[PDB]
RNA sequence: GAAACUGCGAAUGGCUCAUUAAAUCAGUUAUCGUUUAUUUGAUAGUUCCUUUACUACAUGGUAUAACUGUGGUAAUUCUAGA
RNA sequence: AUUCAUAAUAACUUUUCGAAUCGCAUGGCCUUGUGCUGGCGAUGGUUCAUUCAAAUUUCUGCCCUAUCAACUUUCGAUGGUAGGAUAGUGGCCUACCAUGGUUUCAACGGGUAACGGGGAAUAAGGGUUCGAUUCCGGAGAGGGAGCCUGAGAAACGGCUACCA
């Protein structure tokens, strides 16, 4: 089969063929998220580990968590699920899918690495892959670069220069959640407001009462 | 082309859309017709546009002949006309350019063509190409 | 039905309107709103199909969105808003002061008014309530509520509310004598009195009308619009009156109105 | 401003008349027997703690798509790992 | 016309709500903080009311057939008490109790090549026949049952099972 493994640290991500029986077997009769030391499967792999995330049949049916007996099997699934996008809202709806199970049903199956053996794997542990964004949320920053209540993030953002044949320019995230002297006129008209409209109210009933008072005294 | 007697009746000012609005009654009487654009200029030359802020559309003539009638406007501000009357009667006056767009049930095709491809498309579109090429 | 209605199909639409049978299948669905459909009426159709200012819904819409008009003292701009009756309408850039009532042939009649009584409006009160908290409310026949009002007013009166602000001004009760317009029925925009009142308890009171000509004339109690005083409109009236002519008469008025 | 997330709607409309014999339906009541997105009108000083060494309010937290790239399936508005 | 509106009291609440949201603007006043104030409009939100509706509902009204004269209660048929359930009344459903309910003024059953009505034709009058079909209302989406979403669907150019 073939074999789909991250290595989530450096964000690399690479796939082998992997058609010698004997290690295949080594996957036999486990589930997802197991953990398994991939020596057997190479010395090149020797001390290495890795948990089991998942894996697609030779039709294209998927595995998943949970999902025993370890062959093919229709469900009826929701939203907040995998293996599965609803369509229009409420839509509740049947597919087929593979078992949790490791089987000799599997074109491929996928992992990540928990732990690094001894020796190096190129393509996947040399490369260190970029994150694509940096925080956007001000305390986000703040915990970003560890930075105190007062500390005036603005600046410490990051920017992305972008060339357009010749000019040069930066470009960077909106903050949300930001406070501003906007936000404060914002709850300064809202209280004010409040209290006030209360006042008013209150002075109108007090008219009203008045109105009352003279009726009883007529 | 003897003459003319064009006529504007049921004049109406429009502030709330800045225009003047009437009846164009033409007697035409031995012509043959009535030439829109020509309208245009007499319409012009008679209350004021700089041509552009009139507008005619309805120019059916009479059974026989040597009349006809129709809908005539005049706005303030041909830049004020250009952004409330509507661009066929801009295009026909030669004032707009009448877009080149396709066919609806090719845009119809189109929009269910794409009503299966969650999301960007270009991450469909690198692995379609890898798959595709093996 | 599974819902409601997002359409109207002409030839069930309120007669009133003077529409016609022809021009395509479907017409406005009033929106949501103080004003009842049927009860009701359209800017496009105050605009389009009254005033002639202009010919389409897309013309109206622009319009709308240039936000040209106020209504009772507020901008709405949906094509679809329910106007109705007493309503207040303003156009500034005309400086046209409407104000929406019926003919004596119930149909809304085109009524200006000045920019003054562009500054008030009449409300019936439909319902006096003690709201929460011990408050009193009450509400009008254009869908609006009011808190502290006067108390001696009381159900079916009407009131001289000012307009914006909303603020109850002095009022009109029901007891004999009092003027009267014509909401509802084949007496409707006519006018009158209170001669007597036939109350059925239960449903359905009925009121006893006589217009200037002591032409006599019953009507349900519901359709009652007090609007001042015998000999003392509140406010201003197209032409008219509710008077209520035969088709005879009208005729004669015709032929001898034509002429010179 | 593609795309997607979010929000709304998709229950309208249009087509047909198989069922249906006090059933639907017409007219006429009623809700002091109920719900009501939306529209419109109004509508919110109190939210804390054994009440001095108090508690982000200049605002507090992740969890995810869109995205990356690893991929699968004879085939689909299929979808997996990171 | 109400145990209405509403208030107050004592408690209850896997505690509802009470704006950590967005666009134009820029003002003031000093104790000179970035001070505290401060407009326009955008969207949301409790309750009430309104509107758009919906649901049940009163009364009267339908073609033929007695070669259908008896029907209704197995297992709710009629009603009562209590309860649940419902948006909510209600045998709607469930418990205990009763034995009632309809019927020649035609029930019940059967037929209908029966969706009803607005209306169409016919023309003295009185009437007769038709009305699926440009409006209203209702039902259905191959036949049946179920169901999530949503204010609102038993949705079907939404789903689930069966049958064809």
């Amino acid at each position: 089969m073939k074999l789909n493994i991250s290595y989530p640290v450096n964000g690399s991500q690479k796939t082998f063929e992997i058609d010698d029986e004997h290690r295949i077997r080594v996957f036999f009769d486990k589930r997802i998220g197991q953990e398994v030391d991939g020596e057997a499967v190479g010395d090149e792999f020797k001390g290495y580990v890795f948990k089991i995330s998942g894996g697609n049949d030779k039709q294209g049916f998927p595995m998943k968590q949970g999902v025993l007996l370890p062959t093919r099997i229709k469900l009826l699934l929701t939203k907040n699920v995998s293996c599965y996008r609803p369509r229009r809202d409420g839509e509740r709806k049947r597919k087929s899918v593979r078992g949790a199970i490791v089987g000799p049903d599997l074109a491929v199956l996928a992992l990540v690495i928990v732990k690094k053996g001894e020796q190096e794997l190129e393509g996947l542990t040399d490369t260190t892959v970029p994150k694509r964004l940096g925080p956007k949320r001000a305390n986000n920053i703040r915990k970003f670069f560890g930075l105190s209540k007062e500390d005036d993030v603005r600046d410490f953002v990051i920017r992305r220069e972008v060339t357009k044949g010749e000019k040069t320019y930066t470009k960077a995230p909106k903050i949300q959640r930001l406070v501003t002297p906007q936000r404060l006129q914002r709850k300064r008209h809202q209280r004010a407001l409040k209290v006030r409209n209360a006042q008013a109210q209150r002075e109108a009933a007090a008219e009203y009462a008045q109105l009352l008072a003279k009726r009883l005294s007529e | 082309s003897d003459a003319v007697t064009i006529r504007t009746r049921k004049v109406i000012s429009n502030p709330l859309l800045a225009r003047k609005q009437f009846v164009v009654d033409v007697l035409h009487p031995n012509r043959a017709n009535v030439s829109k654009d020509e309208l245009r200029e007499k319409l012009a030359e008679v209350y004021k546009a700089e041509k552009d802020a009139v507008s005619v559309f309805g120019f059916r003539t009479q059974f026989g002949g040597g009349k006809s009638v129709g809908f005539g406007l005049v706005y303030n501000s041909v830049a004020e006309a250009k952004k409330f009357e509507p661009t066929y009667r801009l295009v026909r006056y030669g004032l707009a350019e009448k877009v080149e767009k396709a066919s609806r049930q090719q845009r119809k095709q189109k929009k269910n063509r794409d009503k299966k491809i969650f999301g960007t498309g270009k991450r469909l579109a690198k692995k379609v190409a890898r798959r595709n090429a093996d | 039905a599974r819902g409601p209605k997002k359409h109207l199909k002409r030839l069930a639409a309120p007669h009133h309107w003077l529409l016609d049978k022809l021009s395509g299948c479907y017409a406005p669905r009033p929106s949501a709103g103080p004003h009842k459909l049927r009860e009701s009426l359209p800017l496009i159709v105050f605009l389009r199909n009254r005033l002639k200012y202009a010919l389409n819904g897309r013309e109206v819409k622009a319009i709308l969105m240039q936000r040209h008009v106020k209504v009772d003292g507020k901008v709405r701009t949906d094509t679809t808003y329910p106007a109705g009756f007493m309503d207040v309408i303003t156009l500034d850039a005309t400086n046209e002061n409407f104000r929406l009532v019926y003919d004596v042939k119930g149909r809304f009649a085109v009524h200006r008014i000045t920019d003054e009584e562009a500054s008030y409006k009449l409300g019936k009160v439909k319902k006096v309530q003690l709201g929460k908290k011990g408050v009193p409310y009450v509400v009008t026949h254009d869908g609006r509520t009011i808190r502290y009002p006067d108390p001696n007013i009381k159900v079916n009166d009407t009131v001289k509310i000012d307009l914006a602000s909303g603020k109850i001004t002095d009022f009109i009760k029901f007891d004999a004598g009092k003027l009267v317009y014509v909401t509802g029925g084949r007496n409707l925009g006519r006018i009158g009195t209170i001669v007597h009142k036939e109350r059925h308890d239960g449903g359905f009171d009925l009121v006893h009308i006589k217009d200037s000509l002591d032409n006599t004339f019953v009507t349900r109690l519901n359709n009652v619009f007090v609007i001042g005083e015998q000999g003392k409109p509140y406010i201003s009236l197209p032409k008219g009156k509710g008077i209520k002519l035969s088709i005879a008469e009208e005729r004669d008025r015709r032929r001898a109105q034509q002429g010179l």
